[PDB]
RNA sequence: UGUGCUUCAUACGUAUGUAAGCGUAUUACCGGCCGGUACUAUUACUUUGAACAAAUUAGAG
RNA sequence: UCAGAUCAAGAGGUAAUGAUUAAUAGAAGCAGUUUGGGGGCAUUAGUAUUACGACGCGAGAGGUGAAAUUCUUGGACCGUCGUAAGACUAACUUAAGCGAAAGCAUUUGCCAAAGAUGUUUUCAUUAAUCAAGAACGAAAGUUAGAGGUUCGAAGGCGAUCAGAUACCGCCCUAGUUCUAACCAUAAACGAUGCCAGCUAGCAAUUGGGUGUAGCUACUUUUAUGGCUCUCUCAGUCGCUUCCGGGAAACCAAAGCUUUUUGGGCUCCGGGGGAAGUAUGGUUGCAAAGCUGAAACUUAAAGGAAUUGACGGAAGGGCACCA
């Protein structure tokens, strides 16, 4: 594992065989439809969204209340983002580590990381634009990005 | 990474029995490769093999005898026709007498003794013996 | 498109000085000319009057610079260093 | 580590600032710190001899020996 | 061939480590490519130290002790017998022997 | 050993040990807290490695609090572990 | 530039209603419809002290922003330069409990 | 869409290795089970072909 | 009107009305808890080595195989309080850690980044490796400033020696130092490319998690901290031998390269020299770097091991041809 790294370690969410439960639920399955996106117009990017409710209601996966996923759910309410999510917070980064860099120079190891940051922001835009959610006509020009993501 | 899952669960099968387990655990079981044990398993090298269904992409538990000696696979997957399917069993398997090399023919996955009586012809998919 | 390969700004005194003069010149003659971004409005119009003083062609702020450089390394160590006796010395 | 050297720094810039070296040298004639900075600590790591090890008195205030005459007398 | 699998000692996970000067040698050879030899020495040799507790006003005056590292450049420390050239079994052992004497190296 | 060919069916407590991947079957080491906080008994269902703090109706303070794996609730929150 | 405020300020950039400039801003503070005033780092010292002058009889809270014209206007996602700006309706953000 | 059953044709109560019958309709008409007949996601691979000089070569007599 | 055909249907009604998994693949997140001589910038400490200032002392002192050079217009050496400067961060220091590699160690603050663990988070194949091309690259060397203690190529002396442009000894120069650039090489080594699956013991430790009323510091026991054994991930070390392998030395990989085998990708070699030379091209301020032959010559060069040789090789012993 990691494409840019040396460290191989795994670890990850170990999704269990049962399906629909939660078979103690409170209130309707699809009520999930109005905290998705009453939290999804507090700005909140659905990786929150998906750990924001595992403790209030607290549904486990919605994949499996519902039928399809939360990033799907939004833009059925109409709250897709302008960029998607791991391209908006590995762009945050590449901004962040330029804003380090104007003021720290002597610096070839924080400018080693971000050549590693945008090697692959190039390898997420070079895939969204095949699969048709990011336009062609759409690069990585690091003098207007720090204004999309802030 | 794994661009083969059918070598990467038979070199697990046959380093496990050079060893002499008597199960070997395989993964993540590739219809391909369960029609590739299902020869083997009706000419006697492989005992009746059990697979768990989890629903990420599935886990064999497989039962063996100990007949084995060599069951390898092929990469990458050369098409044969039947007129040179006799220069990949001479070079190969170890006489005419016994042994197999398996064959993805255009009706299914089938050794090389059904595909010369069928007259079919496909890629290489492995060998065992 | 890019008309000289490595003298840039110096072309102009071609094949006069020698070339390290005129390598080591054109740092200075580079950022001289160059326009900085102003540090009391935010345009790029901090342009050199004469030496060692900076203006600003809006907003009319008139600044103290170096010889070349609008701001130098050397004194921007002062800056630093002087507010930093000034938080010690103070409260 | 830097949360012991943060509570060391704490108690004996409360002690130094504690009555000028009437009291603190007596301090440590007693080692009193190194029985409150070995006891606050163990909540942190139970730590082993404490020894203060160095004392410099890079500025001395004044002479006026009107300090003097209850300091030696 | 490769004679040991250590080499000098300790290179992994480093890439290059900092050297220290010898004692008699003053070579400038690694930290973990050294002999050394944390020494822990009585001042007065403990056989004329029936003189001086004569001389201590004191409870006897229980005596201090010397307290040094010594980094020794290998072609300095074979020179003075702290290691020497041992059989290519008995090359591979390191923790044996403490398992001598009473306090060596004092004497 | 050439005979742990209980894979098939190894013994309960040898599984639980194993790790939540390394298993026959992934499955998480984590539940659901249906915990009661005495201070007002409205009950809130949280994660026991939660990813996310919260309150309650009544007694709406902290009631879990992040570690690196399970989260550590306030000492005043009487819980039961239970698939209900 | 702290990422408390530029993270509240993009919101508002997206459901809030504004006025992004200098004049705008006493339009609506004259009109009592301003919530809070950023105003930059850069902003001259008479600009900014009859911003605090009208948002002392606005009621208005006037947030001192850490930066200066080149950045207020990139983290409010705008290409040009901004000292001054008036949230007169927040959205979502919760700028209004923001304390400095 | 993998096969299962029901089978029967077929090596010896057993063996389908040709096929037929349930998974709602593996293409609509007339002819005497059978023909004209309307309709064919794609490429690589593979089966058998077509198609093309002789001498050579393999090689029959 | 049939309209051969061809656009759109009165759209509001009848179609289980449509989104496979979520990889012990990756990526990104997190109310996440951290952790590490990782990199940058400020700040700051430690003794030391100098060099000087006082004061006491009295003729020595440096050094070395023996020396001499050298330091004492005695005030040295030494003892002492000092002030000032530039370096270097000991001991703690490990078979520890971090880092892509070169490398990284006084606190404290601030900055940005990282692995790993945890996770019934998110996306859904985004991944693998790589000509060309990019970024970093010990030391030395080069430019341009600021420094300039210690050390010290070069140079200058003193010995030793048949000789001594050397080893040894003295003051030292460029350099070491910091900044802004260049250079792009190291035995840059693990002489061992990267991702992936499998195959074994045994013991330690780095980091995280989870049951030990195991202990245990005391606000009262509890909350914590420390350890205890017990698990668990990613490993890294260590040692023992394979159903391993190899010419061996040896190696849990350097094995699974069966019975010429087959997971994928990339680079390099084809006897020794001539030679990393000539030459062209390219980079460079230079030094030089990345490319890179042939003529002619040659029957061997080489690797791992074995026996003798039995020497500034240590050990243990013996003798009046010692």
């Amino acid at each position: 594992g990691r494409m840019h790294a040396p460290g191989k370690g795994i670890s990850q969410s170990a999704l269990p065989y049962r399906r629909t439960v939660p078979s103690w639920l409170k209130l309707n399955a699809d009520d999930v439809k109005e905290q998705i996106k009453k939290l999804g117009k507090k700005g909140l990017t659905p990786s929150k969204i998906g750990i924001i409710l595992r403790d209030s209601h607290g549904v486990a996966q919605v994949r499996f209340v519902n039928g399809n996923k939360i990033l799907r759910i939004m833009k059925s309410v109409g709250l897709k983002p302008d960029i998607p999510e791991d391209l908006y917070h590995m762009i945050k980064k590449a901004v962040a580590i330029r804003k380090h860099l104007e003021r720290n120079r002597k610096d070839k190891d924080g400018k080693f990381r971000l050549i590693l940051v945008e090697s692959r922001i190039h390898r997420l835009a070079r895939y969204y634009k095949t699969k048709s959610v990011l336009p062609p006509n759409w690069k990585y020009e690091s003098s207007t990005a720090s204004a999309l993501v802030a | 990474v794994r661009m083969n899952v059918l070598a990467d669960a038979l070199k697990c099968i046959n380093n496990a029995e050079k060893r002499g387990k008597r199960q070997v655990l395989l993964r993540p079981c590739s219809k391909v490769i369960i029609k590739f044990l299902t020869v083997m398993m009706k000419h006697g090298y492989i005992g009746e093999f059990e697979i768990v269904d989890d629903h990420r992409s599935g886990k064999i538990v497989v039962n063996l005898t100990g007949r084995l000696n060599k069951c390898g696979v092929i990469s990458p997957r050369f098409d044969v026709p039947i007129n040179d399917i006799e220069k990949w069993t001479n070079n190969l398997l170890p006489s005419r007498q016994f042994g197999y090399v398996v064959l993805t023919t255009s009706g299914g996955i089938m050794d090389h003794e059904e595909a010369r009586r069928k007259h079919l012809g496909g890629k290489i998919l492995g060998f065992f013996f | 498109a890019k008309r000289t390969k490595k003298v840039g700004i110096v072309g102009k005194y071609g094949t006069r000085y020698g070339a390290s003069l005129r390598k080591m010149v054109k740092k200075m003659e580079i950022t001289q000319h160059s326009k900085y971004t102003c540090s009391f409005c935010g345009k790029d119009s901090m342009k050199r009057a004469v030496v060692g003083i900076w203006s600003c062609k809006r907003c009319k702020r008139t600044v103290a610079g170096g010889a070349w450089v609008y701001s130098t390394t050397a004194a921007a160590s002062v800056r630093s260093a002087v507010r930093r006796l000034r938080e010690t010395k103070e409260q | 580590v830097r949360k012991i050297r943060a509570r060391m720094t704490d108690i004996i810039t409360n002690e130094v600032s504690g009555a000028d070296l009437k009291q603190l040298v007596n301090k440590l004639a007693l080692d009193s710190i190194a029985k409150d900075i070995e006891k606050s600590c163990q909540r942190i790591y139970p730590l082993h001899d404490v020894y203060i090890r160095k004392v410099k008195v890079l500025k001395k205030p004044r002479f006026d020996v009107s300090k003097l005459l209850e300091l030696h007398g | 061939t490769k004679k040991r699998r250590n080499g000098g000692r300790n290179k992994h996970n480093r890439g290059h480590v900092k050297p220290v000067r010898c004692t008699n040698c003053a070579r400038c050879v690694p930290k973990d490519k050294a002999i050394k030899k944390f020494v822990i020495r009585n001042i007065v040799e403990a056989a004329a130290v029936r003189d001086i507790t004569e001389a201590s006003i004191w409870d006897s005056y229980v005596l201090p002790k010397l307290y040094a590292k010594l980094h020794y450049c290998v072609s300095c420390a074979i020179h003075s017998k702290v290691v020497r050239n041992r059989s290519r079994e008995a090359r591979r052992i390191r923790t044996p022997p403490l398992r001598s004497f009473p306090k060596d190296m004092a004497r | 050993m050439p005979l742990a060919k209980d894979l098939l069916h190894p013994l309960p407590a040898e599984e639980k040990r194993k790790h939540k991947l390394k298993r026959l079957v992934q499955h998480p080491n984590s539940y659901f807290m249906d915990v009661k906080c005495p201070g007002c008994y409205r009950i809130t269902t949280v994660f026991s490695h939660a990813q996310g703090v919260v309150v309650c109706a009544g007694c709406a303070t902290i009631l879990c609090q992040p570690t690196g794996g399970r989260a550590k609730l306030t000492e005043g929150c009487s819980f039961r572990r239970k698939p209900q | 530039a702290l990422e408390s405020t530029n993270a509240r300020l993009a919101l508002v950039m997206k459901s809030g209603k504004y006025c992004l400039g200098y004049k705008q801003t006493l339009k609506t503070l004259r009109q009592g419809k301003a919530k809070l005033v950023l105003i930059a780092s850069n902003t001259p010292a008479l600009r900014k002290s009859e911003i605090e002058y009208y948002a002392m009889l606005a009621k208005t809270e006037v947030q001192h922003y850490s930066g200066t014209n080149i950045e207020l206007g990139t983290a409010c996602g705008k290409y040009f330069r901004v000292c001054t700006l008036s949230i007169t309706d927040p959205g979502d953000s919760d700028i209004i409990r923001s304390l400095e």
